[PDB]
């Protein structure tokens, strides 16, 4: 029978509202006493009060920032700034689009074997070298690159230690220079300093050892393990580039230098950048570098000559997940292999929100590729460069603050947009603003006459 | 048994080379170092040179550079010597030499090959008997001499070989490129001329055998 | 092939 | 290159002696030294490698000494065996070379010559050639000196001589003297003389003949 | 079965010196069992790691043991226009030890050798040498046949070809019972490997001080190779002997090459001339097969068998997952003149990084049943990761696939328990054959006695 407008005191227009957000005032003044002012607005329609008079607020929202998502600043959210106004308990609705425009996060960092048999491999290993940095760039502007070198472990007999002057100089015997012998050395740290990187690598000379199995898994092992020195980022994808025209040593080699100690897989390079366990510490087994490369989640890419391939791509069967690239005077068939690990990589668009009051409360409907509305949801996953997801935020106020005007954010984690929403609360009425502050119909001590009332 | 076999005695002309071999019996010549030495009466031994007959590298005096060529043969157990350009310097016996334990030492020797460079043309020799002069004492001594032979050697006898106590039979000498020798027989006065004293040399090169009888000198 | 050093 | 002296280059000693030869070296050759043997007419035998170590096989009577640049084998107790020529070679440097040998000699008591002298044989006469001849038989010790005399006067080109090695019975040395002269000058002159010194006698043992006389 | 765990004897070497890196039973002439023992990082008299030797008499309470004396002193010899150089400092001695009758031998596997002549030289390489000593008399002898007195240039001009001086002579080592020592040397021939066999008495014989280079005639060294198979292969990281081609007149070896074949390793049974007779091909890439060889008799046939150990063997696991363990093949001999087949038996390790298979001892007949038995090492398996040594017992089938016993390490982490094991000897005199194990990280030995 009756509802809750008309059967709720309603002294005043104010209060009107505040009961619920399906109830208007009639501020007509030739609307008969018998009739309630606080009621329905089809109640009062019906009851002859005048279509001006009739006051009842309608929540909105409104788009005040709405630059375009981006193609290929960079805008990623869309709308980016919103106006919400509400009556008291009430909510609306507005849509937010999140676009994957910025590239992923890529490290690659590369190892050059830079022993004596590479003299003739050099220019292939530098090209390989500065075709990643500058290819991968174009492919994302999130690069970081970085490199080291290695030769063996500088002991005899793997290292040449006579005459004196073969230490410094292990191409002594063939009346030429090449640089000391050296275990791994860590060069530069992972930079998105692309220019810098390719001098650098172009700056590489060969060194000389005795054997023709190279130290590089001691390379690979401390380029895995020591974080800091490399420089690998928490979220990004992590490729680590090992180059070498030869077979390699391996766990239990070692002996053969009187080193006998088993590789414990922690970092040991440390101020000067070189690898200190070199002379004193065995190379690494096969199930200890796969141990190590899936705890700090490094993918490793053998980029070796056409004469080793077959060996390596044996030893890649043994390290799931590794690659096989040939290293050639041609750098397409490497970058290849780290263009179709950036062609996997995938990402989610989780919207958080910042600073919302007390008083509202939000919910959210998300559209993610599929096209299917998942209600209750503020996460889409399996995106990349270039998808589109939609949200649906519903925003509801309890009762009407003091406050009046607040703010909060959406924001997707990990990106840089975001959506400030407005919020403006409307609990007052248009005929309040005409308060007319003497009396004139009330005169008994009760003051102003607002929307046709008294007290 | 560890034994160095040499090659046989070598007579030459000058100007002219000769290769000398030594073979291993008991152990493979590539063993150890194999090194040749020259002995010479008055000069006394010089080392020539080695050679290590697993790979043939070679060493030598700069005196003997350029004259030989130390080789070996694995397949034959041999060394050899070859020297060119003979000359009369080059007359002297040749050894081949190994060590025992020690790479650099020189401890077992083959047993020598003589090399004689040579013009000399095959001569027999004139034998001539040597009686005294004429008082007589209580031991006589006789003689026999064997002039301008060649090549050596010659065996010189007395009464067949059965008077062999009492000789001294010297050592041959080279003047102008033939050999000369000579033997003295000394016996007791009773013996000689009454019983029967010869002289007896075989040349086996001009194969030549001869006889002398020693007789008295009359007036 | 034949050279089985660092070359 | 390296020069090794031998001393003495012989001696005379007599068995049951024991006995040293020495070796000096141009330089030092840290004991880089062999000792060698080689006995009458036969080969070589090795005695000693790197200065102290008998080479299997060899009596433990031979050792080795030094050190440096000089060195000695030492034989105690001489066997009949051990008269010989004995050299050192040094292996410190390239080329090898050796030491002049050093000859043990036996020991006895001098003795003098027993000198016989002969006229030409009358077959040599018919060829046109004389040889007078001057055997110096057994003596001792080894050196000697024959000198030949036509009429008198010294007569020294055209004579050839041979020494025997020393006796293996009595121990004792011998001469051969050959004075070689043509027929013609032969019978031109008369007295032919071959005088043997020695040191058994301060005078020496005279042989002659007066040619055409018996 | 019955190796007594609680009551065992620990014999210990000096700090940091690596004590109990390698060991054997020595008889002396009386019949009395002692131990030698190898320490590898010995300080010398003059503070500087040559290694060193320990013969360890017989005890139960066991304790600390006399150093066995050798020449420590470089040598230098100008001989032939050359200088001849020995360096022994971190030689590495007693890195291999093996007793032969009355005999000890003990080699220094990274001892160097140089040769100079004028400005040239050979190169300052690790030749290795094995030191030979007679205890009872004092007797001293050594053994280095990959010395060279041949310069840089000429092994340049002539392509490498028979380059020993890489060798480590003595990184292992082996006496047959006629007295014949081999040595394997896996750095031989540019890292192909070599053997070297010498009898004992001829290396006694004509060895004399001071020489450093000489001949031992009545030697045998194994051959080079352009086989690029053989490439890097360490042939004679690990050497044993056995009785293998039927005719008990002639030896035959057995040969580690554990890189063999871009490191697919290889074990090989070769006659005395080193003529091979089978090859054994590895299982799996890295895995070490061939790092350790063993030959015993395990099914009562007379007909010795082979054991190998394949360390760092990965095996698989669900999700396609592999996880280093170890393993070890036993390979029965056949009657009459026909192969070595396939495996009879693999054995596993059950320790993640735990090397089962790094050491591989024949016991003789620990249990007196007639079946000849083995220990297997594991130097870094059980839980913990200290080491553990596990007993398989012979059978008719072979050898039993569930151990009979496991030994645990009693020395902390890092020790290598179980890295050098010998068996097959009877140290107490109680009938049964006992196991001494090495643990050079804890500079110890431990010797467990077998009980009825
Ligand atoms: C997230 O997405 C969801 C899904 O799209 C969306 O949900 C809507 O939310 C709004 C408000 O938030 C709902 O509005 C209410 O609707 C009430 C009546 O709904 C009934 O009628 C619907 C239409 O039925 C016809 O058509 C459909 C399809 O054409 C057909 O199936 C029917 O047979 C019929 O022909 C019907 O869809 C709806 O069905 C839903 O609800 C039932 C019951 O829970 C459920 O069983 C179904 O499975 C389905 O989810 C239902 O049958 C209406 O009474 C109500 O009005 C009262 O309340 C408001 C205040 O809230 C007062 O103003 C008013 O005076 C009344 O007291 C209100 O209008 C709408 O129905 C939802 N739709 C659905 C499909 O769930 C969210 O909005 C999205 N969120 C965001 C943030 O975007
Ligand atoms: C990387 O890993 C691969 C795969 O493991 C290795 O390639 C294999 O090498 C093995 C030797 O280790 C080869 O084995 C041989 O197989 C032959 C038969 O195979 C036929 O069919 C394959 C089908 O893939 C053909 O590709 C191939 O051409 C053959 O026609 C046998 O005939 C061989 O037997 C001989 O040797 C064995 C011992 O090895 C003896 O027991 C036999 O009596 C006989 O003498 C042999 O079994 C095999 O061919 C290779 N497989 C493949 C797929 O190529 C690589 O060597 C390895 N590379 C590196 C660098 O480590
Ligand atoms: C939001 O709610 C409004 C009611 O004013 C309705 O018109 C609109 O269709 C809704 N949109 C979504 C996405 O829920
Ligand atoms: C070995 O070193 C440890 C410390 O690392 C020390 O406590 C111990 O006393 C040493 N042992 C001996 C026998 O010196
Ligand atoms: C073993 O054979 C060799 C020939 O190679 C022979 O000399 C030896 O006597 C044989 N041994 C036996 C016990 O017959
Ligand atoms: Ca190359
Ligand atoms: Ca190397
Ligand atoms: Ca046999
Ligand atoms: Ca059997
Ligand atoms: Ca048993
Ligand atoms: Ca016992
Ligand atoms: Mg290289």
């Amino acid at each position: 029978g009756p509802n809750i407008c008309t059967t709720r005191g309603v002294s005043s227009c104010q209060q009107c509202l505040a009961v619920s957000p399906m109830c208007a005032w009639c501020s007509d003044e030739a609307l008969p006493l018998g009739s309630p002012r606080c009621d329905l607005k089809e109640n009062l329609l019906k009851d002859n009060c005048a279509p001006e008079s009739i006051e009842f607020p309608v929540s909105e929202a409104r788009v005040l920032e709405d630059r375009p998502l981006s193609d290929k600043q960079v805008t990623q959210v869309s709308p980016q700034r919103i106006a919400l106004r509400l009556r008291p308990d009430d909510s609306k609705n507005f849509s937010i689009q999140v676009r994957q425009v910025e590239d992923y996060p890529v490290d690659i960092y590369y190892l050059m074997d830079l022993s004596y048999s590479m003299k003739d491999d050099l220019w292939s290993i530098q090209n390989l070298g500065t075709k990643l940095a500058t290819q991968m760039r174009k492919l994302t502007s999130n690069l970081r690159i970085g490199f080291g070198a290695f030769v063996d472990k500088p002991v005899s007999p793997y290292m040449y230690i006579s005459p004196p002057e073969a230490l410094e100089n292990p191409c002594y015997d063939m009346k030429t220079t090449c640089l000391p012998m050296f275990g791994y050395k860590h060069v530069l740290t992972l930079t998105d300093q692309v220019t810098r990187f390719n001098e650098e690598v172009k700056k590489q000379s060969v060194s000389r050892n005795r054997d023709a199995p190279e130290g590089g898994f001691d390379a690979i092992m401390q380029a895995t393990v020591c974080d800091e020195k490399i420089g690998w980022r928490n979220d990004a994808s992590h490729l680590l580039v090992f180059t070498t025209d030869a077979k390699t040593h391996i766990a239990l080699d070692g002996r053969l230098a009187g080193i006998v100690q088993p590789n414990d897989g922690q970092c040991h390079v440390g101020s000067d950048n070189h690898y200190s366990a070199s002379t004193t510490m065995d190379y690494p087994s096969l199930g200890l570098m796969t141990e190590k490369l899936s705890q700090k989640n490094i993918n490793l890419i053998f980029a070796v000559t056409e004469n080793v391939v077959n060996l390596y791509q044996n030893y890649s069967e043994l390290i799931p997940g590794t690659t096989v690239g040939v290293l050639s005077m041609d750098s397409s068939n490497v970058l290849q292999l780290i263009v179709d690990a950036y062609g996997k990589i995938r990402s989610k668009v989780e919207l958080e929100v910042r600073d919302l009051p007390e008083e509202l409360s939000l919910s959210f409907n998300a559209t993610c590729l599929n096209n299917e509305v998942i209600p209750g949801l503020k996460s889409c996953m399996g995106l990349k460069i270039g998808d589109t997801v939609s949200f649906s935020i519903e925003a509801k106020v309890r009762g009407c603050p003091q406050e009046k005007e607040k703010s909060f954010t959406i924001k997707p984690v990990g990106f840089k947009d975001s959506l400030i929403v407005q919020v403006t609360f409307d609990c007052d009425c248009a005929c309040q603003a005409q308060a007319e502050p003497n009396s004139h119909r009330c005169n008994n001590g009760n003051g102003t006459f607002e929307c046709g009332v008294c007290r | 048994e560890v034994q160095l076999q040499q090659s046989g005695a070598e007579l030459v002309k000058p100007g002219a080379s000769v290769k000398l071999s030594c073979t291993a019996s008991g152990f493979n010549i590539k063993d150890t170092y194999v090194h040749w030495v020259k002995q010479r009466p008055e000069q006394g031994l010089e080392w020539i040179g080695r050679i290590d007959p697993a790979n043939g590298y070679t060493k030598y005096d700069p005196k003997f550079q350029g004259k030989a060529t130390i080789t070996a043969d694995t397949s034959s157990n041999t060394a050899y010597l070859q020297l060119s350009s003979l000359t009369s310097e080059d007359t002297a016996v040749y050894y081949c030499v190994r060590p025992l334990y020690d790479y650099y030492a020189m401890d077992y020797w083959g047993q020598g090959t003589s090399v004689t460079v040579s013009s000399a043309k095959t001569t027999a020799p004139s034998v001539y008997p040597l009686a005294p002069v004429c008082t007589t004492g209580s031991s006589v001594t006789l003689g026999c001499l064997v002039k301008g032979y060649f090549p050596e050697p010659v065996t010189l006898t007395w009464n067949s070989g059965s008077l062999s106590s009492g000789v001294h039979t010297f050592p041959a000498v080279l003047q102008s490129d033939l050999y000369t020798l000579s033997s003295s027989v000394t016996v007791t006065s009773s013996t000689w001329p009454s019983q029967s004293i010869t002289c007896n040399v075989a040349h086996p090169a001009s194969s030549t055998k001869v006889d002398k009888k020693i007789e008295p000198r009359g007036p | 092939a034949k050279q089985r050093g660092d070359v | 290159d390296i020069l090794m002296t031998q001393s003495p280059s012989s001696m005379s000693v007599s068995l049951g002696d024991t006995v040293s030869i020495t070796c000096h070296a141009s330089q030092g050759i840290s004991s880089n030294i062999g000792w060698l043997q080689q006995k009458p007419g036969k080969s070589f035998m090795g005695l000693i490698y790197y200065g102290t170590n008998l080479v299997d096989g060899v009596p433990s009577r031979f050792s080795g000494s030094g050190s440096g640049a000089d060195y000695s084998l030492t034989i105690s107790s001489l066997d009949s065996e051990d008269f010989a020529d004995y050299y050192c070679v040094q292996y410190a440097q390239l080329p090898y070379t050796f030491g002049g040998g050093t000859k043990l000699e036996i020991k006895r008591a001098d003795a003098a010559p027993t000198v016989s002298i002969f006229p030409p044989s009358s077959e040599q006469l018919t060829s046109g050639g004389a040889s007078v001849v001057c055997f110096l038989n057994n003596f001792y010790p080894k050196d000697i000196n024959v000198k030949w005399k036509i009429d008198g006067s010294e007569r020294q080109n055209g004579v050839l001589n041979s020494w025997t090695d020393q006796d293996s019975k009595d121990s004792t040395y011998s001469m051969s003297s050959t004075l070689t002269l043509t027929k013609d000058e032969y019978e031109r002159h008369n007295s032919y003389t071959c005088e043997a010194t020695h040191k058994t006698s301060t005078s020496p043992i005279v042989k002659s003949f007066n040619r055409n006389e018996c | 079965l019955n190796l007594d765990p609680v009551q065992l004897t620990f014999y210990a070497g000096p700090n940091g010196s690596q004590f109990g890196f390698s060991l054997d039973f020595h008889k002396d002439s009386h019949g009395r069992v002692a131990i030698v023992v190898g320490a590898p990082r010995t300080l010398g008299p003059s503070q500087e790691e040559t290694g060193g030797v320990f013969l360890c008499p017989w005890r139960a309470e066991g304790g600390q043991c006399p150093s066995l004396l050798f020449d420590l002193r470089d040598e230098t010899r100008n001989v032939g226009s050359q200088t001849l150089q020995t360096f022994k400092a971190r030689q590495g001695l007693g890195a291999s030890v093996v007793s032969w009758s009355d005999v000890i031998v003990a080699c220094a596997p990274w001892q160097h050798w140089n040769v100079l002549e004028k400005t040239e030289e050979a190169e300052k390489t690790p030749v290795g040498s094995c030191f030979l000593a007679q205890p009872e008399s004092g007797r001293r002898a050594e053994y280095s046949p990959c010395r060279g007195n041949t310069l840089s240039r000429i092994y340049v001009e002539n392509d490498f070809s028979w380059d020993k001086r890489y060798c480590e002579a003595g990184f292992s080592s082996v006496v047959t019972q006629a007295g014949e020592l081999v040595l394997g040397a896996p750095g031989g021939y540019y890292f192909l490997g070599l053997l070297a066999q010498a009898p004992v008495a001829d290396i006694f014989s004509s060895y004399r001080p001071g020489i450093l280079l000489w001949h031992v005639s009545s030697q045998s060294l194994s051959f080079d190779s352009s086989n690029p198979e053989y490439f890097d292969g360490y042939w004679g990281y690990s050497v044993a002997v056995g009785e293998f081609d039927g005719d008990l007149n002639t030896t035959e070896y057995v040969v580690g090459a554990p890189t063999w074949s871009w490191t697919l390793g290889a074990v090989e049974i070769l006659d005395s001339y080193y003529q091979r007779l089978h090859r054994l091909r590895g299982e799996q890439m890295a895995s070490y097969f061939g790092h350790s060889v063993a030959v015993t008799d395990v099914n009562g046939d007379g007909r010795h068998d082979l054991l190998v150990g394949a360390p760092l063997y990965m095996e698989s696991r669900a999700d396609r997952k592999l996880a280093e363990v170890g393993r070890v093949y036993l390979f029965l001999q056949p009657r009459g003149p026909h192969a070595l087949g396939a495996p009879s038996l693999l054995l596993t390790g059950t320790q993640l990084y735990g090397r089962f298979g790094s050491a591989i001892a024949p016991l003789g007949d620990l249990d007196r049943d007639g079946y000849n038995d083995i220990a297997v090492a594991a130097p870094y398996g059980g839980p913990s990761g200290r080491g553990q040594v596990l007993v398989f017992l012979g059978q008719s089938e072979g050898l039993r696939s569930r151990p009979s016993q496991v030994l645990d390490s009693p020395f902390p982490t890092g020790s290598a328990f179980g890295f050098s094991l010998r068996g097959a000897v009877d140290i107490d005199d109680n009938g049964y054959p006992d196991l001494i194990v090495g643990a050079y990280g804890a500079n110890q030995v431990a010797v467990y006695r077998a009980q009825p």
